[PDB]
RNA sequence: AACGAGACUCUGGCAUGCUAACUAGUUACGCGACCCCCGAGCGGUCGGCGUCCCCCAACUUCUUAGAGGGACAAGUGGCGUUCAGCCACCCGAGAUUGAGCAAUAACAGGUCUGUGAUGCCCUUAGAUGUCGGGGCUGCACGCGCGCUACACUGACUGGCUCAGCGUGUGCCUACCCUACGCCGGCAGGCGCGGGUAACCCGUUGAACCCCAUUCGUGAUGGGGAUCGGGGAUUGCAAUUAUUCCCCAUGAACGAGGAAUUCCCAGUAAGUGCGGGUCAUAAGCUUGCGUUGAUUAAGUCCCUGCCCUUUGUACACACCGCCCG
């Protein structure tokens, strides 16, 4: 939220979701500890080994 | 890619490897020229496919 | 005007390479070939792409006229 | 130099000036009533258009093997807006170009040469290349 | 390096990327320097192939829209030579560093999307690819100058160079940095 | 510099000193832009400055060079009117006389009562044009 | 379509002719000898008096 | 569209400001002179041509559709 | 086992290999001629720039068209039952450049106004088969395909600079494409000449583009509707203005509501040219080049289509059936 901006990187891509395939599920490692991992929903066309810029990590996702 | 080989290729490929078993290499180019000479092929493009599958069979048959 | 610039550039580049391969030696042109292909911009090959034919039922080679229902 | 070695936008604007300095050319009566091509909507911005067009005429005769009044017009023609109707190509005036070529020919820098069509006189070819090196000498190409 | 190419006036070294999340999606200096932003290019036929062509080239491509400027890419390079010139005089920075900052400050970090549930509109907040950030950021700042010069005495060159200053700074007096925060403001809400 | 004067009145229409000379003059009817870039050059004056920078001596000459164009050697084909019809000469018509001349030719074609004057009086297109899908305005539908 | 109706379709037809020429220099008798022999299919031939 | 009007001739104050804008401005184009003063763009075009003849400003780039001018290269 | 699918045919991308060229070029000098010192040098000489000159010169890279060759998931690494295949990568031009052709069964779909294809009925000398002049363009409305605009990433005026598919008299009963010279502001007129066409028009010196002037955010010079006056060309004839030209006249329009169309690489969009119809004439259609992006590498959400399972009071098939 108002906590410092986070950075987390892809470990694996899972598959595309959304109601037109518009969203992409991905599994990400938190890039400050690899024992911490969350699944996210990401809009853009992601690949492997890319880094993202999360504005929170309070949220936890698994589908929309 | 797409494209799975048709039945005309897989049918005749089997015949051609069986009766001229000892006349095949494991190279494309040699096996191409052989198929042209030991049999009629009604096209050139058709030959280039059937040769390549004849080659691919000959790899596994030695295992 | 544009396509002429790419043609003349591609020719003089290729001219230089061929000249060294033929009257000087292999290692002469090998260096020069490596330099060009680093910043390749089709400096040793020709662009395959050319225009595709117009087929009826629309302008252009892929666009279609408007279709109205009722 | 050869006129090829120097800039050509610069060449003409100095060749026009040469003629106008030397008292050269015979100029038509019509010079403030002239559209200067069919497709144009307005008269020239410049009164020295006769001198200007004679520059560009003489330049082309050096390059290509020379041809008649028809070909000169074809070089000059451009696009014609037709308002609501879509554009077309057209070829400009004739009687202006026929006076241009005849005025040059009056100084004997052009001439109706072999196979019925204008060609540039050897004296003419001399004078082009004479100021052609003055351009390169002046600024520096 | 001993044959280092400029833009014909600008260094492609001394160009920083201030993210680790956007470096290697900015292309400006690995060997991507060129004297012009015109090429035959390959921007298609494989998904990962867009990120391999310069940022300066991408910029020229993305500012030629609205149905009368298409097929006039040569006019577009005229606008780019003036743009960088004005940016360098105006603040003093190498005008590529300006552009890289302008991209990094304008990219949205979360965006919303649609989901159909119960026959009523629900929205979901989601994140974004690095490749998405770049595509968006190049679009947005170019939209400002395109709009501004559409009935003004000011020319397109002047408008575009002004917009890259206010983007490269955190000023928030631009069409880009306005709209960036608008999107994030939605993404907080329906998070 | 040159603060001397601005907007002025000339024959039948008020002409601003704000605009360039040629384009300023065009507001007067019977004079287009094409007609003005000629007449200025016959008068041998600049067209590269404003209309408010002309002096009274200069503009006095302008109207003379305008209203006797044949006598200052502007060709006959370049005029508005060649053999008006039933007046017997080449003529050049300017602002308030243009309207008077125009209204005559309308009246004439209803005098004889050709196809022309009938189409005029009915308020329908004179020239070969379809009126089925043209004009509109309109309203009153079924 | 005879009498327009249905989607607008067209059809490209083409005929390709071929021309080619052999230059000889020899006596005109032996030419007309060798010309007239060994021709069976529908193929046209045109003999010329002289050329520069 | 809006209603606006610009001055198509010079005045005292225009000339005096014209001399003093120079060391203060890095960019000077006719468009920027349109805004800072109330002056027409073609008037402003020629106004800057005058200054260049004095050597107060320096040309740095030229085009059909734009002209750019700089200070005195003193920072 | 058969048909459709692919296979096939045409088209595009790859050959300094083969075959051979005054209706295609190049190179090489010989050059002599012109030209300028234009470059080393001096102006000579040597070289550069193109044209005539070129050959019984040399050659076929460029242009042309024939036979051949080349591309196979072939190679490598993953993945798969280790099968069929799939993904990435090497090599190199990636196995997919685009069309043509296209099944069974069906529709009361369109066409008797293409047919001397055709049934039946009708009419037939006061003719439904010929001449003269008129109409198919007539306008309170409504709707569809398009064209041009609302400007400054522009208009205007000069200057610079690049293509491709074709077509052409000798045909029907009568007609072509045009160089060149002259006259005219223009439209155009007039005098001569070539072309049955890789030969002549035409090295088709096209447009946007490019460079420099002018205009200045103003319904302005943006826009060119409407309309006045005049000149040409075609035809037997131009009135309801065939077409073209000249001057004048100077409207709506300031980026578009509810909705909705089309498109994935030389593709969209900008931009011009040839053919078709043609005595005169493309805002149409059909082909051709030139300039040339953004965005996706997905999904079944909507619209629709294919296959399986299931339910049915439906079979005129949900645009169905049926109740008070």
């Amino acid at each position: 939220r108002v906590q410092p901006i986070k950075l987390a990187r892809v470990t694996k891509v899972l598959g595309r979701t959304g109601s037109q395939g518009q969203c992409t599920q991905v599994r990400v490692e938190f890039m400050d500890d690899t024992s911490r991992s969350i699944i996210r929903n990401v809009k853009g066309p992601v690949r492997e080994g890319d880094v993202l810029t999360l504005l929170e990590s309070e949220r936890e996702a698994r589908r929309l | 890619m797409g494209r799975v080989r048709t039945k005309t290729v897989k049918k005749a490929a089997r015949v051609i490897i069986e009766k001229y078993y000892t006349r095949l290499g494991n190279d494309f180019h040699t096996n191409k020229r052989v198929c042209e000479e030991i049999a009629i092929i009604p096209s050139k493009k058709l030959r280039n496919k059937i040769a390549g599958y004849v080659t691919h069979l000959m790899k596994r048959i030695q295992r | 005007h544009v396509a002429q610039i790419y043609a003349i550039r591609q020719s003089i580049s290729k001219a230089l390479v061929a000249y060294y391969q033929k009257y000087v030696d292999e290692a002469s042109k090998k260096e020069i070939k490596d330099i060009l292909i680093q910043y390749d911009r089709t400096l040793l090959v020709a662009d395959p792409r050319r225009c595709e034919s117009k087929k009826f039922g629309g302008p252009g080679a892929r666009a279609r006229y408007q279709k109205s229902y009722r | 130099v050869t006129v090829k070695d120097v800039n050509q936008q610069e060449f003409v604007r100095a060749l026009a000036a040469f003629l106008k300095k030397s008292g050269k050319l015979k100029v038509p009566e019509w010079v403030d009533t002239v559209k200067l091509a069919k497709h144009k909507e307005l008269a020239p911005y410049d009164e020295n258009w006769f001198y200007t067009r004679a520059a560009s005429t003489a330049r082309h005769l050096y390059l290509r093997g020379g041809a008649g009044v028809g070909s000169m017009t074809k070089i000059y023609g451009g696009r014609q807006r037709n308002g609501v109707m879509p554009s077309h190509f057209s070829r400009g005036s004739k009687s202006v170009a026929r006076r241009v070529l005849q005025a040059l020919e009056g100084l004997k820098m052009v001439e109706k040469d072999q196979d019925w069509g204008r060609k540039l006189t050897p004296q003419g070819q001399r004078d082009l290349d004479r100021i052609a090196g003055q351009v390169a000498a002046a600024k520096k190409k | 390096t001993p044959d280092i190419k400029l833009f014909g006036k600008w260094s492609t070294d001394d160009v920083q990327i201030n993210d680790i999340s956007l470096q290697d999606y900015i292309a400006v200096k690995e060997k991507y320097a060129k004297y012009l932003p015109h090429s035959a290019g390959r921007y298609a036929a494989k998904r990962f192939r867009k990120a391999q062509c310069p940022i300066v080239e991408r910029l020229t491509n993305s500012m030629m829209m609205h149905g009368r400027n298409n097929g006039k890419k040569l006019m577009t390079v005229r606008i780019v030579k003036h743009a960088f010139e004005i940016i360098h005089l105006l603040t003093g920075e190498n005008p590529l560093q300006v552009l890289v900052n302008a991209i990094i400050n304008s990219g949205p970090r979360e965006d919303s999307t649609r989901i159909g549930r119960a026959g009523t509109v629900r929205r979901q907040a989601v994140d974004v690819s690095p490749l998405r950030r770049v595509n968006q950021a190049i679009w947005l700042l170019c939209t400002g100058a395109r709009e501004a010069a559409f009935r003004n005495i000011k020319t397109i060159a002047e408008c575009l160079a002004d917009e890259l200053i206010n983007a490269a700074k955190g000023s928030s007096n631009s069409y880009a940095i306005k709209k960036k925060d608008e999107l994030e403001r939605v993404a907080k809400s329906n998070r | 510099p040159e603060k001397f004067q601005h907007i002025l009145r000339v024959l039948n229409t008020n002409i601003d000193g704000r605009r360039k000379i040629a384009f300023a003059i065009t507001a007067i009817k019977g004079v287009g832009r094409r007609y003005a870039h000629v007449v200025l050059r016959k008068a041998d004056i600049d067209l590269t400055k404003r209309a408010g920078e002309l002096t009274e001596d200069e503009v006095e000459r302008v109207i003379t060079i305008m209203q006797n164009p044949r006598q200052y050697k502007i060709p006959d084909w370049f005029l508005n009117r060649q053999k008006d019809v039933k007046d017997g000469k080449y003529s050049q018509v300017l602002a308030n006389g243009l309207d008077n001349k125009l209204r005559e030719d309308l009246e004439r074609l209803k005098k004889i009562r050709a196809h022309r004057g009938l189409r005029h009086f009915w308020g329908l297109r004179v020239r070969g044009q379809h009126t089925k899908t043209t004009g509109r305005r309109g309203r009153t539908v079924g | 379509t005879p009498c327009g109706e249905g989607s607008k379709t067209w059809d490209r037809f083409q005929m390709r002719i071929h021309k080619r020429l052999i230059d000889l220099h020899s006596p005109s008798e032996i030419v007309k000898q060798i010309t007239s022999i060994s021709i069976e299919p529908g193929v046209e031939v045109e003999v010329t008096i002289a050329d520069a | 569209r809006d209603k606006l009007n610009n001055l198509v001739l010079f005045d005292k104050a225009t000339y005096d400001k014209l001399c003093k804008e120079v060391p203060n401005y890095k960019l000077i184009t006719p468009a920027v002179v349109s805004e800072r003063l109330k002056i027409r763009g073609s008037l402003a075009r020629a106004a800057l041509q005058e200054l260049l003849s004095k050597g107060l400003i320096k040309l740095v780039s030229k085009h059909r559709a734009q002209v750019i001018y700089t200070r005195n290269t003193k920072g």
